[PDB]
């Protein structure tokens, strides 16, 4: 035969496709879990990047093989669907191929394996949805306080766990707003975590409102105001210019003087229109003139200068005000009355050590707050801010999706017993397809036990010993919803520990891994050109 | 191709042990020299550990990570880079607990990070406060680096250069006491003169020469002006080029070039200045209208050097040359001077105060002597920076290593669990710093190190160190071998941060 | 130059066990296809060049003789299987290697072999108590006689054979042959002989000892066959006139002694014939052939003689008559003579056959086969030997279990359910012990040519519904209740096969280092 390449068919292309796919699983085997190990990503230039996140591992992993190129696209179907889950699809689907490769040597055609996998996947969603938990127990009943306390144990904040877990539980429930037909989700923006030196870490206070890290300057102006109008503006009340790169020409020396007198006179006209609206809360990015601050201490307007731009975007979103970029309305100068102003209740200049902050209370629609992490030095405050941010996203991603499931090895250990008893109920050349589907789901506690420095033959088997008793008899002495605590090396209940996972990350993982294992198993011939 | 499993856990160990075995004998005042062979036959006999690994190419990804973590550590502090790579290679060298015991690295990292908290707690117990107000105590700290140098003839004057430079940059009002030598203490070299001529002035010096005598020579009230825009032909928003090849194009371009520059130069001379400073370049025709007003032309200055000029006099940074005003004045400056120093012209905007900036002026008989002082003073400035950052010293010369390793042995008797076995290995890995000091001296290492541990057990742990000159054990309270605390704090921190990075790597894969 | 081994063959660790596990499978592959009644036979030739055709697992392993050390550990278990129960060497050889196959990936992952030892001792001890619970005693169930039940199990064992059409006649003869024996049952007592020619209906059952009788010498028209109480003599002496061993050569040069020389050579034959006449032996049986002159001697003395008897049939005659085999003739007396009630020379199959009936120690029988080929009768002899074996074990042991993989698929279901309730290292090992016991219904589908995956997937689905005695069928290509179809096996042989296969699998796993002495 004279063709334009090399041809190879048979079972030898089946064994070569599963050995190339399971080798990619070994790249993401040790990096699974919160205790996952780092791996070096050698570039073609010569530099190396140390990443342990499995989503960034498969993005930079370049294997020029079509069996490994199939597993590259499921990372793009995972983040666009839910956003998490990625490498748990890879270890499941590669162990699905390795168990199915043993079936090819045992005189089973893969057509019974493909049709058996789709019925094993649909029955896996049925057993999961019959054992779910509705998104509730937000107040009064803990699986939360204890849920965020496990994430906080790795840092120095974990000495007083009950003191700091209450600051993140009430902050998560404060940022809840439906806003579409009764959705309620949680926004990507969260509470602003500031820091100060309050002589110990025990002086943190849960402030129910946003706190600005700015100082008002003068003292003769009163710090306690009662009016509700809040003004936000981006144009500078200082001496203005045309452009940083384009300038106006000044030829005569006396012509230079009269534009300076006009700058002192046009500042008197702009302050007449701002204070006519009644707005006392004045926040200016570009700064406030020195003679303009003289008019604010007699009128009683709480003027704050040199405010950050990203802080003002959360302030204008709080009171529902509009950010004004330029004060000139394309032919003259106006203040845009009753448009850029919001409503509030009380703004107090609270005495906080080394940074006197500005707190706002009862705005229009903010739902945000602030946590003042008072401490001793910059070492303990910077590590506690990232601990609050890591504990915020744990409680956030759970209480969004409308129902959750106790995860961390509790899902796959319960599915290994039900799908085996379901496999003995069908027959018809698909019993071995579902029985090997149950053993292929056991690699999720198997890789978690070897990463927790425990005996993998004991820790996985302790999960299945408790999940089998839930199916034998419905008595309450059977332990139900048993998770995997990788820290102590002992299985515990996920309802008491608060370890929860969304359902859409668990359903779409079993859906995508079986469809990826179907496509590689359908390859029986190789053609190259 | 690819490699995973336990082979990369042993492969990264031998990659870091090979780098540590090269510069192991280059520790102390008796540091052995190393000979580098070039492809062109050149040979450099430098014993500096930063100079050896820079001129040696590596191919291992773990060995490449070993050099860059000490190179960044050299930019932070100017001392202690050799002790980092030695300690990072000794902590990974006991592979009996890594491979033979079949232990996961997570047990080792939980034992290594728990031993990191005992590094900071032990060094604060053997510390000693420093009377930084006395200049005699500051001379006994910087003298460890001035020995065996050409600057050692003028140690009484070279110590006044580095001490006055760090105190002006350090701001006590901010609380955190920041010192940055690269920006606020920019060192410049001037040929000519002697070593005694080198002094410290309170200002910023401009190395631009004087090309015309129609300039300001001595001005008591300098009127300074800062500008960001360029002084050249007007370019458009497109990317067109300027090419003058025809006589008709030569007249039309130069008439537009003269009319725009004279319109720009009329706005700066209406305020009657003394020196002009532009961010971009100044053309030749722009100096023709500038020399009629007798203004010193200073061009080609960076944006980072521009704010040091604005904080020296108090001027305003103006973006465009048409938008000058009367507030752009330099009232309060000391004197403007364009006086030549060794047939090189330098502009002086110095003052009689501390305007949050300074410079170092070096002089010498030849240009090789100029390069000798600037590499000794910059090494001396970072050591004296760590003393003023925190006035605390530690007993150096291996005394702090045996004091730390003694505290880990008594702590390991109360540390139960599986992690107590790699916890005791860090105590024996920290003994490699007094181990190589005796081996470089030439005495019996194990005969002296065993009596060194017996002195650290019964007697006080703050004394009985090693002297790297005679080869015996002396008391550290008698000799000035005291090390700064912030150097030894970041040394054990980086050696743990290197060992937490190389032991956590479990796979090496390729891909662009 | 100073070595510690210097030719010493020794190795230890994990791959010494993997080399011993895979070396166990080469012995199981030699007897993998011989399992089942429809199994394939193996061809073994010795050093002399004689080809042996047999499918019995006991005869294959006795002629293999593999010099591997782990292969020698499967030989003495097959030897102890013959002493403990009597047969089952091919069942414990296949079952021992499949225990090591399922735990072969578990050893390579770092699991210690001593934990697998603790799991094999646990699950086999549970398999002993699980067999005795499901085993039912069938003695007088449904008020049917035991003679009718013994013809039913032999009907299924002789099904799908050459005599599958006339199996109703052959089932009644194998029951009465064991019923003719005493309480001490033995397969060696009932012999099978073959007679060439005739249809399958002419097969007869001799109550006593009958042999081939290849004596084709003279001796017709005399020596009457019917005797009331004859004296059975078992000799090993040649009675020819010119024999290869009994002769007399004297070299004299006188014509007077030349008459005496031939007379002395005749007196060797005549005195050996006169001692049988004094002892009163009516029938003369000898291993060596008997000449035509000695047949004329007993013709006038009213006696019978028949030579060319094999020594195997002479020892069966000794156990029937109760006498003793005497080689010489001067020691022939009544202490070694036998007795019977009916002796006759029959003409079944065209050839002459002798048989005794009515012995005082008549504990042996003889089965006569008729057919158009000897290889038809050779496979009929082994099938009727299998039909006797199922009948014999039903009389000795009443507590039986369902064969055909029904007790193997039920033990695979209980041990899988026990493993789900046990945490620790005993879950993945006992669960692999239950899957390793499924090789008996799997190799029964492989040797029968059926679909091995289509039956076993429907067999485990039948056991999941509640079927406790469902197995494979050798006739139909589907599953059937082996308790209703009378496919039985005793519980004691199923227990002793499990404790021998677990002990043979434990002896391989407990060995980690091989010591060899250089000599
Ligand atoms: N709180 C927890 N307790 C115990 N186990 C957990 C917990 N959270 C996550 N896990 C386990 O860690 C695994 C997640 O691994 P990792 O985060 O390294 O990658 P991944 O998120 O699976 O990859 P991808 O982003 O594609 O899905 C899950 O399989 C889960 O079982
Ligand atoms: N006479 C001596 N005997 C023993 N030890 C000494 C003696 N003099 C100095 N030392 C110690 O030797 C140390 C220097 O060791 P080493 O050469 O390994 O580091 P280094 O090269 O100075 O560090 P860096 O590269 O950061 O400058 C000093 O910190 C000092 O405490
Ligand atoms: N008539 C039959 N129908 C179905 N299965 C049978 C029948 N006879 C035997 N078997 C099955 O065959 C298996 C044994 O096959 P085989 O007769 O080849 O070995 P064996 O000679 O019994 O072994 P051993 O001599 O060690 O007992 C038994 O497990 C039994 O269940």
């Amino acid at each position: 035969l004279s063709v334009f390449g090399d041809r190879s068919t048979g079972e030898t292309i089946r064994s070569q496709n599963v050995m190339a796919a399971a080798s990619i699983a070994n790249i993401v085997k040790s990096s699974l879990g919160p205790v996952g190990l780092d791996k070096m990503l050698v570039d073609d230039i010569g530099d190396v990047t140390i990443t342990n996140d499995g989503a960034t591992i498969l993005k930079l992993l370049e294997v020029e093989h079509p069996a490994a190129k199939v597993l590259c696209e499921l990372a793009d179907l995972q983040d666009k669907e839910v956003g998490d889950g990625t490498t748990s699809v890879v270890i499941i689907a590669a162990e699905l191929l390795k168990n199915a490769d043993e079936l090819v040597k045992q005189k089973i055609h893969p057509t019974s394996v493909i049709s058996g996998y789709r019925l094993a996947c649909k029955e896996a969603v049925r057993y999961i949805n019959e054992n779910l938990i509705v998104n509730t127990d937000e107040l009064g009943r803990d699986c939360l306080i204890n849920a965020a306390k496990t994430s906080m144990s790795s840092k120095i904040i974990g000495i007083n766990g009950d003191f700091f877990a209450n600051m993140v539980v009430d902050a998560v429930l404060a940022i809840k707003y439906t806003d579409i037909r009764g959705q309620p989700r949680y926004p990507v923006n969260s509470v602003n975590i500031l820091k100060a030196h309050g002589r110990s870490q025990m002086e943190s206070m849960l402030i129910s409102g946003y706190a600005l890290n700015c100082v008002v300057g003068s003292q003769g102006m009163p710090k306690r105001i009662v009016n509700a109008k809040i003004a936000c503006l981006d144009f500078s009340l200082q001496k203005t210019k045309m452009k940083l790169g384009v300038q106006v020409v000044i030829t005569d020396p006396e012509k230079l003087d009269q534009i300076r007198q006009r700058e002192s006179d046009i500042t008197k006209e702009r302050i007449q229109k701002i204070l006519a609206t009644g707005a006392n809360v004045i926040l200016t990015t570009g700064g406030i003139d020195d003679m303009c601050l003289k008019y604010f201490v007699e009128a009683g307007a709480m003027a704050v200068r040199r405010v950050l731009k990203r802080d003002l975007k959360r302030i204008a979103k709080a009171s529902g005000a509009t950010i004004l970029s330029t004060l000139a309305n394309l032919e003259g100068e106006e203040t845009f009355e009753a448009a850029m102003l919001g409503q509030a209740e009380e703004v107090v200049q609270e005495r906080i050590c080394d940074d006197e902050l500005i707190l706002i209370k009862n705005t229009k629609a903010r739902t945000s707050a602030s946590i003042i992490l008072r401490g001793a030095n910059d070492f303990m405050c910077d590590e506690m801010e990232r601990s609050l941010h890591d504990a915020l996203c744990v409680v956030k991603r759970v209480l969004e999706s409308k129902s959750v499931v106790p995860g961390g090895g509790a899902v796959e250990a319960a599915l290994s017993i039900y799908l085996e008893n379901y496999a003995t109920s069908m027959g018809s050349r698909e019993q071995l397809a579902i029985a090997e589907f149950a053993r292929s789901l056991l690699v999720i506690p198997n890789t978690l036990a070897v990463n927790a420095a425990q005996d993998s033959t004991d820790l996985v088997a302790k999960l299945r010993a408790f999940h089998n008793e839930a199916q034998v008899n419905p008595e309450r002495k059977n332990l139900k919803w048993i998770g995997l605590d990788l820290s102590n090396g002992k299985p515990r209940d996920n309802k008491q520990a608060g370890v929860f996972e969304p359902t859409i990350v668990k359903v779409k993982s079993l859906k995508f891994a079986t469809e990826a294992a179907i496509t590689i198993l359908r390859i029986d011939d190789l053609i190259k050109l | 191709k690819r490699e995973s499993g336990r082979k990369v856990q042993s492969g990264n160990i031998n990659a870091a042990k090979t780098i540590a075995d090269i510069i192991r004998t280059c520790l102390g005042p008796k540091s052995m020299m190393k000979m580098l062979l070039d492809p062109m036959g050149g040979i450099v006999m430098t014993n500096d550990g930063n100079a050896i690994l820079r001129e040696i190419q590596v191919q291992h990804p773990a060995a490449k990570s070993m050099i860059e973590i000490s190179r960044t550590q050299d930019e932070e502090v100017g001392d202690g880079t050799t002790s980092v790579i030695i300690l990072a290679g000794e902590m990974l060298s006991v592979a009996e607990h890594f491979l033979e015991q079949q232990m996961h690295p997570t047990v080792v990292i939980s034992a290594y990070r728990k031993a990191l908290d005992d590094m900071i707690s032990t060094l604060k117990k053997i510390s000693i406060p420093v009377d930084i107000s006395d200049s005699d105590m500051m001379l006994n700290i910087i003298n460890s680096s001035i020995t065996t140098k050409a600057i050692s003839r003028w140690s009484s004057l070279a110590c006044n250069i580095a001490l006055d430079a760090v105190k002006m940059v350090q701001f006590e009002e901010n609380g955190r006491k920041e010192i940055d030598i690269k920006k606020y203490a920019r060192v410049e070299k001037i040929p000519g003169g002697i070593i005694e001529d080198s002094c410290v002035l309170r200002g910023v010096m401009i190395n631009k020469d004087v090309t015309h005598p129609r300039m300001r020579r001595y001005i008591k009230n300098p009127r300074i002006v800062l500008l960001d825009s360029s002084l050249e032909y007007k370019k458009g928003e497109s990317q067109t080029d300027i090419e003058i090849t025809r006589e008709e194009d030569f007249t039309r371009i130069l008439q537009m070039e003269e009319e725009y520059i004279q319109q720009l130069c009329e706005d700066i001379i209406q305020l009657k200045p003394d020196v002009v400073i532009t961010e971009k370049g100044i053309s030749d025709l722009a100096q023709h209208y500038l020399m009629r007003a007798n203004i010193t032309a200073i061009r080609r200055v960076r944006k980072t050097d521009n704010n040091r000029i604005a904080r020296a006099c108090g001027a305003r940074i103006v973006s465009r040359p048409e938008e000058l005003r009367e507030d752009d004045v330099g009232t309060g400056a000391g004197l403007l001077e364009i006086k030549k120093i060794g047939d090189e012209y330098f502009t002086f905007i110095t003052d009689c105060k501390d305007p949050k900036a300074c410079t170092i002026l070096l002089r010498g008989a030849s240009k090789e002597i100029l390069s000798e002082v600037e590499r000794n003073l910059q090494d001396a400035m970072q050591v004296c920076r760590n003393v003023l950052l925190d006035p605390q010293l530690v007993p150096g010369g291996g005394a702090s290593e045996m004091a730390v390793a003694h505290a880990l042995t008594e702590k390991s008797k109360a540390m139960t669990g599986v992690e107590q076995w790699p916890y005791r290995a860090v105590a024996q890995a920290l003994e490699v710093i007094p181990r190589t000091l005796i081996q470089n001296c030439g005495a019996s290492t194990i005969r002296l190190l065993t009596s060194l541990r017996a002195k650290h057990t019964q007697e006080n742990c703050e004394t009985w160190g090693v002297n790297g000159e005679t080869g015996t054990l002396v008391d550290m309270k008698e000799l000035g071998i005291w090390e700064p605390l912030a150097v030894k704090l970041q040394t054990y921190k980086t050696a743990v941060e290197t060992a937490v990075l190389l032991l956590r790597i479990d796979d090496i894969v390729s891909g662009h | 130059v100073i070595l510690l081994k210097e030719g010493t063959d020794s190795s230890q660790g994990i791959p010494q066990l993997v080399s011993n596990i895979s070396a166990c499978q080469v012995i199981a592959e030699a007897v993998r296809t011989t399992l089942g009644p429809r199994g394939m036979d193996k061809l073994i030739v010795d050093g002399r060049g004689k080809a042996t055709i047999s499918n019995d697992g006991a005869t294959i392993l006795k002629l293999l003789d593999v010099v591997h050390p782990a292969a020698k550990t499967l030989v003495d278990i097959a030897k102890s299987q013959d002493a403990e129960v009597g047969d089952g060497t091919t069942s414990v050889t296949l079952l021992a290697a499949e225990f090591l196959k399922q735990v072969k990936p578990y050893v390579e992952e770092g699991l210690h072999p001593q934990i697998i030892i603790r799991a094999f001792r646990t699950a086999t001890q549970l398999a002993v108590n699980k067999i005795k619970e499901i085993a039912v005693t069938v003695k007088k169930a449904d008020k049917v006689e035991q003679r009718k039940l013994l013809e039913k199990c032999a009907m299924t064992a002789l099904s799908s054979k050459l005599i599958s059409q006339q199996k109703a006649f052959f089932a009644k003869m194998v029951v009465d042959a064991v019923m003719m024996l005493d309480d001490l049952l033995q397969l060696k007592m009932i012999g099978i002989k073959k007679v060439q020619g005739g249809a399958l209906e002419d097969s007869q059952l001799v109550a006593g000892v009958a042999f081939k009788k290849t004596f084709s010498y003279a001796g017709f028209e005399m020596q009457p066959k019917k005797y009331h109480n004859p004296k059975i003599a078992l000799l090993n002496v040649e009675l020819e006139l010119k024999a290869e061993k009994d002769n007399a050569e004297i070299r004299v040069h006188t014509v007077e002694d030349y008459q005496a020389i031939v007379d002395a050579e005749w007196n060797i034959l005549y005195d050996k014939l006169e001692k049988i006449h004094h002892s009163g032996a009516k029938v003369v049986s000898s291993k060596l052939p008997i000449g035509d002159v000695a047949t004329q001697y007993f013709a006038d003395r009213d006696m019978f003689c028949a030579g060319r008897v094999p020594e195997e049939d002479l020892k069966r005659t000794m156990m029937a008559c109760g006498g003793s085999i005497q080689t010489s003739v001067n020691a022939l007396s009544a202490d070694v003579l036998g007795r019977c009630q009916v002796f006759e020379e029959t003409q079944i199959g065209g050839e002459r056959y002798n048989f005794f009936t009515g012995c005082p120690k008549a504990k042996t029988c003889t089965f006569i086969l008729r057919g158009g080929a000897e290889q038809f009768m050779e496979e009929t002899e082994r099938s009727l030997h299998d039909a006797i074996m199922i009948v014999r074990r039903a009389i000795k042991n009443d507590s039986v279990v369902a064969g055909g993989g029904a007790i193997e698929m039920e033990l695979s279901k209980y041990l899988r359910d026990y493993s789900r309730t046990i945490p620790g290292k005993q879950q993945l090992l006992i669960g692999a012990y239950a899957k390793a016991l499924e090789i008996i219904p799997r190799q029964l589908c492989d040797n029968a040519g059926f679909d091995a995956t289509n039956i076993l997937n429907k067999l485990r689905a039948r056991h999941a519904q509640g079927g406790t005695w469902y197995g494979v069928d050798i006739n139909n290509e589907d599953i059937a209740d082996n308790f209703e179809a009378f496919v039985w096996e005793p519980a004691m042989v199923r227990i002793n096969a499990l404790t021998a296969a677990s002990e043979a699998a434990c002896l391989i796993v407990s060995v980690d280092e091989t010591i060899k002495n250089p000599r």
